[PDB]
């Protein structure tokens, strides 16, 4: 399954992200 | 990276028909 | 006469000569004009099998390293035909084929296996490998021919009638028809079943990868024999038969 | 389309030679003086 | 650091403790297992001729003119390491049951679930709104405070 | 030791001499090569010769012998070979005299035609050892002799 | 060199290393065995009596004015010896089934075989057609390049 | 089984040839 | 009358260290007509054993 | 088609072999496949084979 997630949380958790391996698709809105 | 079934298919059809090939250089 | 492959006589002899053996030994040799003018000898009988017959030429000044009269033995198997409706061979010449094939099949050089002789002394009167599998079907017998290409397999029929009324008969080898990649037949598959009880997977692997260049040759050979040779010097059906 | 070489004393050679027929021929012919002679 | 990997290793199976062995690099100190504590814990007969190999090689370097001490009792070492481990730490197949989070407008077709929370994103209404019209989803929301650890929570148990 | 050397196979073609004779259990009719055969394989009397040695202690012996041991193995696979296709002739001794030859020995009074003795020294058998006979081709007047005696 | 045949039997056995045993020769550096390889190789306790009566007359050597220093571990014994062997190594009855090569004329009768290279010979030529003429023959030819490794391989394939 | 080769290469490789302890019976040409 | 490969002959050089083996006498020697005669006859009862 | 295999002989349509290198066994085992989702065409099939 997948999940969709606001950029800016992501943008924060990206490191816990990094660190259990999990993909992310992200638009940075500038 | 991934996979698929059509893709795979060509894929497998492709060494097998390369292997009949090599089998068939004997044939003149 | 063409090779199965081209050119692979000028190649170096070390890739050729791969390892040890009878066969091994056998294979980098190259033929002379006596066996040339012997396997042209080999065709013409094939080419001719109701008034050809072959034997041995044997003198007391042979000597020469029992590996090739064992492949002789080995191969003559595969490459005539006896019993069915007609025959290639005298009875000594098929004895002593037999006897090779016997003499190959008790030679043992790289492992050694249980071996299950019979009651008498005869040729290949004996059981070889994990499963009990019997050799002594080879044994030459011309009322069927179950060690050559007549064992349990047609060769000779009939389609329609000839301009000659007396040639009625077609003559296929191998029971396959011009008008064929991968056939096998009853003969070669019980070869290389013999083949793999005894063990011996070098030529198992040879004789399965040389079957297209025996089948295409016997193949020619046929359509020589049903096509040219149809004329008013046919030998007569009844003839042929008796 | 040439024969495959067969080699000749020492040295290799390619050639046909005599036709089939004409080597049938004189095989048939010098078996059956082999087979009167005597 | 100690004169061997298969005292290392041997405690490594004991608690699991991770020590280093030394390579010739600074002056250091070392440690050493003498009779006692080899019969305790039952190294081959073979690791003691290497342990008293290099103690004697230290021997030389030292008459050739660095620091050994030994351990005698099991209550010593564990002083010595100041730690004790936590026995098994199996691991599983992937982390967690969720493969992908992505926040990507042409993959709300094939995204599953969704949180919910006030952010600063010119798309989060469109993407909001796509996928609540979905006919089965699995949507969670924020109940203010601390987003981080719920949405770490979640993302754990998810 | 251990082992049977004497069986009757067939009806033979020369009726006095249906025997047939085997050295260390090896059969005569698997043809072998001495490039490849006589490693790998022992025999019952060697077996305890060997192991009575290595108990005994005795170690350069026994080195000599396990590394000598294809020439033995080779040499006696070529007299099998040559004592059970070769000497077989009208000429051979025949199954009853055979029989009768040990305990004609062991009753120490001959009443028939008695075996023949030589005498030979010491080093003579060292040599026996280390020697070993290799046919190199069979003989001339082979195959003609059934005329001759007929 | 090593003390003692027992000690290089023993170390034969184990792997096949050939060390040499003293005979008084020159100055040069002796190996010794002690407890902890003793109980490793397993000698008889006569050889262990051996070594140490050695052991001894090499003191009573020193004192009455030649190196000698012990080895305490097998790993410290193959890196002193600096060699392993690969085992197998089986004699067989000959070398080649082939027992004679030739050029003479005279054997052309007896001859079995024949190799062919293009070649510096006088009598090549005949030789080569004499023997050509059996029915029945073995011949071989050489495809250019380096014949000698041909014809060795052949010669050890035959 | 017996084998005829050129004198030259057996004088090449005479020392292959009394290494394998194999019979060898030759005419030198000169 | 065929000769053993002489890799196992390293044994009479080991022997120099060995001296105390009696196997082989050290043998160094060609042996004699009346010895090859003698191991000729041992090889015909050998032929013959009857 | 194990019996035909350890029988060496066949007679019917026989099994394929293909070609692999020696590293390919460890990669094959640090990887794992892992379905995605189903096939696109799975449930329409019958209609075509019938």
């Amino acid at each position: 399954a997948m999940l969709l997630a606001p950029g800016d949380v992501i943008k924060r958790s990206s490191e816990e992200l990094k660190q259990r391996q999990i993909q992310i698709n992200l638009i940075d809105w500038t | 990276s991934s996979d698929s079934g059509p893709l795979l298919s060509v894929f497998a059809l492709q060494e097998i028909m390369q292997k009949v090939r090599q089998v068939q250089a004997d044939y003149m | 006469y063409i090779a199965p492959n081209p050119r692979i006589s000028s190649i170096t002899l070390t890739q050729r000569i791969t390892t040890t053996g009878p066969f091994a030994i056998l294979t980098g040799s190259t033929p002379t004009a006596q066996q040339l003018n012997d396997v042209r000898k080999i065709y013409l009988a094939l080419m001719f099998p109701g008034q050809i017959i072959l034997d041995l030429k044997i003198d007391p000044g042979e000597r020469m390293d029992p590996a090739v009269r064992m492949v002789a033995g080995v191969v003559g198997h595969l490459l005539f035909t006896a019993g069915g409706r007609f025959t290639n061979l005298t009875q000594n010449m098929a004895r002593q084929l037999d006897i090779a094939l016997n003499d190959y099949l008790l030679y043992m050089y790289n492992t050694r296996v249980q071996v299950n002789y019979g009651p008498t002394g005869e040729p290949l009167d004996f059981q070889i490998g994990r499963n009990q599998y019997d050799c002594n079907v080879f044994r030459a017998d011309f009322a069927t021919g179950t060690g050559y290409n007549g064992w349990a397999t047609i060769d000779v029929e009939y389609r329609e009638p000839a301009p000659y009324v007396h040639a009625q008969r077609y003559i296929r080898y191998c029971g396959i028809d011009s008008r064929g990649i991968g056939m096998t037949y009853h003969c070669y598959n019980e070869m290389l079943r013999m083949l793999v009880a005894a063990g011996k997977d070098s030529e198992a692997a040879y004789f399965r990868s040389m079957l297209p260049f025996h089948m295409v040759r016997f193949a020619r050979i046929n359509q020589i024999i049903n096509e040219d040779l149809h004329s008013v010097f046919s030998l007569p059906d009844d003839m042929f038969n008796a | 389309i040439k024969t495959t070489p067969y080699l000749e004393g020492d040295v290799l050679s390619s050639d046909s030679g005599p036709l089939l027929s004409v080597f049938a021929l004189q095989e048939i012919m010098q078996k059956v003086r082999q087979v009167q002679a005597d | 650091v100690v004169l061997t990997e298969e005292i290392a290793r041997a405690i490594e199976s004991k608690y699991g403790t991770k020590i280093d062995v030394y390579r010739d690099e600074v002056p250091a100190q070392i440690i050493e297992v003498e009779r006692s504590l080899q019969k305790e814990l039952g190294i081959s007969r073979e690791g003691v001729a290497e342990q008293t190999e290099r103690l004697r090689d230290l021997r030389r370097k030292e008459k050739s003119g660095i620091t050994i001490e030994g351990v005698m009792s099991q209550k010593k070492l564990l002083s010595m390491i100041g730690g004790v481990e936590r026995k098994m730490a199996p691991i599983g197949a992937r982390e967690s049951a969720v493969m992908l989070v992505s926040n990507s407008i042409k993959d709300v077709v094939r995204a599953t679930a969704y949180f919910t929370a006030p952010t600063g994103d010119p798309h989060w209404k469109e993407v909001a709104r796509e996928a609540s019209k979905k006919k089965n989803i699995l949507a969670y929301t924020s109940t203010g405070g601390d987003v981080k650890t719920e949405f770490l929570h979640l993302i754990d148990h998810l | 030791w251990a082992t049977i050397d004497v069986e009757y196979r067939e009806p033979a073609p020369y009726v006095h001499a249906q025997r047939y004779i085997r050295y260390c259990g090896i059969d005569s009719r698997e043809l072998i090569n001495p490039t490849t055969y006589g490693i790998g394989m022992t025999y019952h009397c060697y077996n305890e010769m060997l192991r009575m040695l290595v108990a005994a202690g005795k170690d350069s012996e026994a080195a000599y012998f396990r590394s000598m041991l294809p020439f033995h193995m080779v040499r006696f696979a070529r007299i099998n070979q040559i004592i059970n296709e070769d000497l077989h002739s009208v000429f051979s001794l025949p199954d009853d005299m055979f029989n009768a030859l040990l305990p004609d020995l062991i009753a120490g009074a001959h009443q028939n035609a008695d075996p023949v003795v030589l005498d030979v020294s010491w080093i003579s058998l060292w040599f026996a050892f280390n020697r070993s006979f290799e046919p190199t081709h069979r003989n001339e007047m082979l195959e003609v002799a059934p005329l001759i005696e007929s």
